């Protein structure tokens, strides 16, 4: 239940 | 300042969110969790309220990693990325200071 997006830093 | 092997993350928590120790747990080990996909972490410092005060760094997150290029790759792949719907922003640490454990 993590609050991290799982999107790439290179995707942002 | 760097590169070096401790991570400075801004932007992330809030004091509030910082006085439940059940809520400030999670946070660490959240930042623990997704750090470790980087390096071996050695420390984890995040100054909490105290006395209804922020305290120097509160607001802050520091990870200590055992390399620099662990540090610099957990910088990478965090750094712009949200946490809590937040844009994370990243600095390098002093070493020093933050072997003084003197935050600002």
């Amino acid at each position: 239940k993590s609050r991290w997006d799982e999107t790439p830093a290179s995707q942002m | 300042l760097g590169s070096t092997e401790v991570l400075c993350l801004m932007n992330m928590v809030l004091p509030e969110e910082l006085l439940d120790d059940e809520e400030y747990e999670e946070i660490v080990e959240d930042v623990r969790d997704e750090c470790s996909k980087y390096g071996l972490v050695k420390s984890i410092e995040i100054p909490r309220p105290v006395d209804g005060v922020e305290v120097p760094g509160c607001g802050k997150i520091f990870v200590e990693f055992t390399s620099v290029f662990d540090c610099q790759k957990a910088m990478q792949g965090l750094t712009g990325r949200k946490f809590a719907n937040r844009v994370v922003v990243t600095k390098y640490c002093d070493p020093d200071s933050y072997h003084r454990r003197d935050f600002w």
